[PDB]
């Protein structure tokens, strides 16, 4: 429930993404 | 041998002293499996008693004098009425909640709901809540169709949107089911031959939201027949629901039974259905297909209300015994597969209620269309499973079997295309998924699904990936948690701030001086910089004794010294 609103601020910082 | 119900005999009302004779419609009420209210007489003297369902072998005489007596579905609230005086009276608290003197008698009164009850004279149908201090509201004017008849029973939908008032009547040596079936926002009656009914939220496959479904069984004028159709007008995107219509066996034997009661399981999507001579029916919601037939009781069972726990049926019967009927949720399954020997009906019964025992028929059901060379439906019985029956890796052994056709291709391909689909891919089904996409100079698929994020991600998939494309990797090891293949990965390309970071954030400790060694070796730069990361205050990620002698190591005399310098000034 939590867990998975953190995992996505992480993902914005270090996953290159574009 | 195995039956889809589980029938169950939970008291005999003789054994708590209750009087054969007023075990009947008139002086025995059941609003919810809950209670039991009996009006007797003892000795010129009139009473009440109440029988709690979670406590049966105490019950409480209190010396009540009602015409009428009907406890709350669920609170110890009681409603009696004595001539055309009602008061809706609080047990507990022996105080009186509300009342009110009707103009014209009421010949029916139900509970619709906790908090409401319904009362029924002559002409019209009213609302009276036992909230507040509001006086009872008509609903609507009794249909002439139902002049004259014994009201039995008045039943709504869940939004109360719909109404119906049930009476039957003698004519012909037949007894005579008259409905009415009024709409609230039409605000019109629809006179209906029926002799038990019930409503029921049913949402379709491939629909939106759910039907609100009418559906009534009579022994009428074509005979016996249940009848489930769709009231009002669809919400906005759904099919809608196609009327059925069924026939309701009575035997020969039986030749003055009709339909007496029927509740609707939500929870299975069936219909029970109970008859004057104690027979009870079964009948899938969708199709009104039968699959149960039985006697359970010689006697007739008068009052019905549904049983909230099993999700199933609780009456009793003119003998006192308090007779409980419900699915069994272990056998259903199989009945209708062996014993009924209607596989159609289990498939789907399987797949729309999470219920199990249905696994070689989805076996068969894939096989049989893997050998008729269509592929493509296959796939959806294996993504159709009930609880992942068919998703596994002998599925893609089997699918990886068949080859690559003139352009045709490819059926694993296919079985991979509605798969993610449904929900997320497992670990080993995105493993299997891109080791022919990254065989052929593409990658860029592996964007879309990951940023979507409907695959699974361990690390046997980021060291497969890194293969190709490293910096593409970095992304399913981020996913996959992994810290040690995501730091390694920043640390390949320099990325040292990254790798500071990512360790503070997700907790992972690794060996600090062993990375500032490599990244000295590679870029001294870099390395400086790195190492004024390592020490910041209160938690120093490495010894500062230890990075110094990295620095003397490599005789980076003048930068160790400003590196030195440097952990003042940011100190100060």
């Amino acid at each position: 429930k939590e867990s998975a609103l953190r995992k996505q601020s992480l993902y914005l910082k270090f996953d290159p993404l574009l | 041998q195995i039956l889809p119900i589980r029938f169950q005999e939970h008291l005999q009302l003789q054994n708590l002293g209750i009087n054969p004779a007023n075990i009947g419609f008139s002086t025995l009420t059941m609003e919810s499996d809950k209670f039991i209210c009996i009006r007797e007489k003892v000795g010129e003297q009139a009473q009440v008693v109440i029988i709690d369902m979670n406590d049966p072998s105490n019950p409480i005489r209190r010396p009540i004098s009602a015409d009428s007596a009907i406890m709350n579905p669920a609170s110890k609230v009681i409603a009696l009425k004595a001539g055309k005086t009602l008061q809706i009276f609080n047990i507990e608290m022996k105080s009186k909640m509300k009342a009110h003197t009707m103009t014209d008698d009421v010949t029916f009164w139900k509970w619709i709901s906790l908090n409401t009850v319904a009362l029924v004279t002559d002409n019209a149908v009213y609302h009276w809540s036992m909230e507040g201090e509001s006086q009872p509201v008509k609903m609507f004017d009794r249909h002439s169709s139902l002049a004259g008849c014994q009201i039995i029973n008045y039943r709504t939908d869940a939004k109360q949107k719909w109404l119906l008032l049930t009476g039957i009547s003698a004519q012909q040596n037949r007894v005579v089911g008259a409905m009415q079936l009024y709409s609230v926002d039409r605000k019109v009656s629809q006179p209906i031959e029926g002799h038990a009914a019930s409503f029921a939220q049913f949402k379709m496959e491939g629909n939106a939201e759910e039907s609100t479904l009418f559906c009534f069984a009579v022994r009428g004028q074509a005979g016996g027949k249940l009848h489930i159709i769709e009231v009002g007008t669809p919400p906005t995107g759904n099919q809608p629901f196609p009327k059925k219509a069924v026939d309701v066996f009575f035997p020969p034997e039986a030749q003055n039974d009709f339909p007496v009661a029927m509740q609707i399981s939500e929870k299975h999507d069936v219909v029970f259905l109970i008859t004057k001579y104690g027979y009870i029916h079964l009948y899938d919601l969708e199709t009104g297909t039968c699959i149960y037939m039985n006697r359970i009781s010689g006697e007739t069972i008068f009052v019905t209300a549904p049983h909230e726990a099993t999700a199933g049926i609780i009456g009793v019967n003119r003998k006192g015994q308090v007779l409980s009927v419900c699915v069994e949720e272990e056998n259903i399954i199989p009945y209708i597969t062996n014993v009924l020997q209607n596989p159609d009906l289990a498939l789907r019964m399987a797949v729309r209620n999470n219920l199990a025992g249905a696994e070689e028929l989805f076996a068969r059901k894939f096989n049989a269309l893997f050998a008729q060379g269509n592929y493509s439906e296959a796939a959806k019985v294996a993504a159709n499973a009930p609880k992942g029956i068919l998703r596994t890796p002998d599925t893609i052994r089997r699918f990886q079997s068949v080859p690559a056709q003139p352009g045709q291709t490819s059926p694993l391909l296919q079985y991979f295309g509605i798969l993610l689909d449904q929900g997320q891919l497992n670990k080993y089904e995105s493993l299997e998924l891109c080791r022919p996409v990254l065989q052929q100079g593409r990658k860029q698929l592996l964007e879309k699904w990951l940023k979507e994020d409907k695959l699974e991600c361990s690390e046997e998939l980021g060291d497969l990936v890194k293969s190709v494309d490293p910096t593409l990797a970095l992304s399913v090891y981020l996913r996959a948690n992994v810290p040690n293949k995501v730091i390694q990965c920043f640390a390949e390309t320099g990325q040292v701030q990254k790798i500071v970071l990512y360790a503070k954030k997700v907790g992972y400790t690794p060996d600090w001086i062993f990375l500032l060694r490599n990244v000295m070796r590679i870029s001294p730069d870099q390395g400086q910089q790195f190492a004024q990361m390592l020490v910041q205050d209160e938690e120093p990620l490495a010894d500062i004794t230890q990075i110094v002698d990295v620095f003397m190591e490599y005789n980076l005399i003048q930068q160790c010294t400003a590196f030195l310098l440097d952990a003042l000034k940011n100190n100060r």
